[PDB]
């Protein structure tokens, strides 16, 4: 359930990314501060597509042969 | 000090040399043994 | 012996891959698992094919062991 599960951990991984803004290192600034906050990004969307579309699904499996054990 | 020019490109300067013809020789090693100096095409129109 | 730079190591790849995978096989069919065994198409006794498996892990296991020391003559 909870469509305010995404919207929580939004909450949370948007908070870990202004925190690493003003946490990267020095030396390689611009790889740090861009590799790392764009794959929170990327790897937030692919679970948030992921996690809805089985929230409130409208098919169902079958499964016609499954042994009854 | 040394900027990154990762996010943009780096900066960069136009510098003319003057350089004595008993030295030309000798100059010309310096600038190749530090690769750093893309020269310019001063004589084009001249065969 | 063989030529044991290109025939050594496209053994012993194939039977270091060969031992891990077919463990857990073996371990998913003894243990009923429903992937495994959860079909009306499908082995149906269980842990007794889990044998089959197990011994051809350990026939991979010999084969390692045994192009793994004839790279290790140089």
């Amino acid at each position: 359930s909870s469509f305010y599960t995404v919207v929580g951990v939004f909450i949370v991984v948007s908070a870990m990314s202004v925190l690493f803004w003003i946490m990267a290192p020095k030396n390689n600034q611009a790889v740090w501060r861009s590799t790392v906050i764009l794959t929170l990004a990327m790897m937030f969307l692919m679970w948030a597509i992921t996690f809805l579309c089985q929230l409130h699904p409208l098919v169902a499996p079958r499964r016609s042969d499954l042994r009854p054990e | 000090e040394k900027e990154e020019a990762i996010f943009r490109s780096a900066e960069m300067a136009l510098v003319q040399f003057y350089i004595p013809q008993e030295i030309s020789r000798d100059s010309a090693y310096t600038l190749g043994q530090l690769g750093l100096v893309q020269f310019r095409d001063l004589n084009s129109k001249v065969r | 012996p063989v030529v044991s730079t290109g025939k050594a190591w496209c053994c012993t790849v194939l039977s270091a891959f060969g031992v891990v995978i077919l463990s857990v096989i073996a371990h998913l069919f003894n243990t009923n698992h429903e992937s495994f065994v959860g079909s009306i198409n499908d082995p149906e006794d269980g842990p007794a094919v889990a044998h089959t498996v197990y011994l051809a892990a350990l026939v991979y296991l010999v084969f390692f062991v045994f192009c793994g020391f004839q790279v290790y003559l140089a």
